[PDB]
């Protein structure tokens, strides 16, 4: 209900009916020197995944966080 | 720094046409190439990002494709709004580098220039200044030559040329070569003629003013 | 998201310029503000960028030590200050938002400029404000048709670039070709506006041009008549 959204990267009240936080992770060109591009946010369904995408979905508040 | 070279420096085309613009990278930049459009007197605007992605509110006509070093921008259905300088800017390295830009012109029927010679005004002649403006008007192929022959002697290094942007209705061009000579060398000659060499012209058209 | 920059600035060799870039409608911190100068009839050149979150500024090697980029979250305003201004620094300066992509290591910049600001022109010359000398363009020696009606006014020796020429206060729009300005060794600019009206239509309508060099507040209207 109150999870973290990537672009502003702040605790953004998740919208009505949406109570998830997808930590979508996948590798791009610079995955070699940077690491998996991280993506947090809100959802009502654990989002779908692509061959290289990996996603951990919280259900509590502010538990969609990013490693240091 | 990663050097990026757009190949179609200028590309004239009709509104009923489809255009593709090339940008080459010195290093494999992968999918990191953005596409922009700059109209005269206006700031650039992002058409395509991440090689193929299209920003919100960009005419679908605009499509982008490529990876590594070679990339392409497809404008699809040219509309008059889509005629401008387009730029390719990599996003791979800290030194963000841009292409030279490609100017989209309007393919129009070959039109011959209208040549006019303007003698120095006396008000200007009071001062040591003496300027002679030659005007080519409504020519389509912008590529045009101007010579300046005084007393039948070619005059190089004494003139400056300014060209107008393609007209809205006519879709034609206009050029102005002003020769700058001191009152002295002016009164020191008799013939002041301007030569004009253009694609539409079969013969060179040399107008002339004989007042010395 | 909109970016509103400073006004034009005329500066002398050795002087220093500071240009404002005001961000609006978007998260100033979660974004990055870069700067890119466009010399006259030239391409775009990245000068540097500032990510406020990190507070660090990434400058290009060229402009390292002359460019200083700053940001004030309070006013959500960004600033580019170039010093030791040279003539070749005469160019339009643009400020552009760069989205930031979040990788595992940390927030990194995505080299896409989603938003660009109204450019700010900095004109660096050792010249001083001078008003232009409107001189008239006479016809083709009362020609039969090799003249049609090609008349004009010469705007010469005027230093602050903005100069606006119009004919019959806007009555004469068709056939008007106000040319681009050309810089001369003097360091002053020259422009010409030439109108192709009807030959037989000469005394019927008085053709006067209207110059407005607001830098020196010189508004001059000169009549153009045959001979």
């Amino acid at each position: 209900t109150k999870c973290y959204v990537t672009p502003d990267a702040t605790s953004q009240t998740c919208p009505d009916g949406q109570d998830i936080c997808y930590t979508k992770t996948w590798c791009d060109g610079f995955c070699s020197s940077r690491g998996k591009r991280i993506d947090l946010g809100c959802a009502a369904t654990c989002p779908k995944v692509k061959p290289g995408v990996d996603i951990k979905c919280c259900s509590t508040d502010n538990c969609n966080p990013f490693p240091t | 720094d990663i050097q990026m070279t757009q190949s179609p420096s200028s590309l004239s085309a009709s509104v009923g046409d489809r255009v593709t613009i090339t940008c080459r990278a010195s290093q494999s930049i992968s999918s990191y190439l953005n596409w922009y459009q700059q109209k005269p007197g206006k700031a650039p605007k992002l058409l395509i990002y991440d090689a193929s992605s299209l920003q919100s509110g960009v005419p679908s006509r605009f499509s982008g494709s490529g990876s590594g070093t070679d990339f392409t921008l497809t404008i699809s259905s040219l509309q008059p709004e889509d005629f401008a300088t387009y730029y390719c800017q990599q996003s791979y390295s800290t030194p963000y580098t841009f292409g030279q830009g490609t100017k989209l012109e309007i393919k129009r029927t070959v039109a011959a220039p209208s040549v006019f010679i303007f003698p120095p005004s006396d008000e200007q002649l009071k001062s040591g200044t003496a300027s002679v403006v030659c005007l080519l008007n409504n020519f389509y192929p912008r590529e045009a030559k101007v010579q300046w022959k005084v007393d039948n002697a070619l005059q190089s290094g004494n003139s400056q040329e300014s060209v107008t942007e393609q007209d809205s209705k006519d879709s034609t061009y206009s050029l102005s070569s002003t020769l700058t000579l001191s009152k002295a060398d002016y009164e020191k000659h008799k013939v002041y003629a301007c030569e004009v060499t253009h694609q539409g012209l079969s013969s060179p058209v040399t107008k002339s003013f004989n007042r010395g | 998201v909109q970016l509103v920059q400073s006004g034009a600035e005329v500066k002398k060799p050795g002087s220093s310029v500071k240009v404002s870039c005001k961000a609006s409608g978007g998260t100033f911190s979660s974004y990055a503000i870069s700067w890119v100068r466009q010399a006259p009839g030239q391409g775009l050149e990245w000068m540097g960028g500032y990510i406020p979150i990190f507070g660090t500024a990434n400058y290009a090697q060229k402009f390292q030590g002359r460019v200083t980029i700053t940001a004030d979250e309070s006013t959500s305003t960004a600033y580019m200050e170039l010093s030791s201004l040279r003539s070749e620094d005469t160019a339009v300066y643009y400020c552009a938002r760069i989205p930031l992509r979040w990788y595992e290591s940390g927030p990194y910049e995505s080299g896409v400029f989603d938003y660009w600001g109204q450019g700010t022109l900095v004109t660096v010359s050792s010249a001083s404000t001078k008003g232009p000398s409107v001189f008239p363009l006479a016809p083709s020696s009362k020609s039969t048709s090799g003249g049609t009606a090609a008349l004009g006014c010469l705007v010469k020796d005027y230093f602050p670039e903005p100069v606006t020429v119009s004919w019959n206060s806007g009555a004469l729009t068709s056939g008007v070709h106000t040319f681009p300005a050309v810089l001369q060794s003097s360091g002053l600019y020259s422009l010409s506006s030439v109108v192709t009206v009807p030959s037989s239509s000469l005394g019927t309508q008085t053709y006067i041009c209207n110059v407005n060099h607001k830098p020196s507040n010189t508004k001059v209207d000169k009549k153009v008549e045959p001979k």
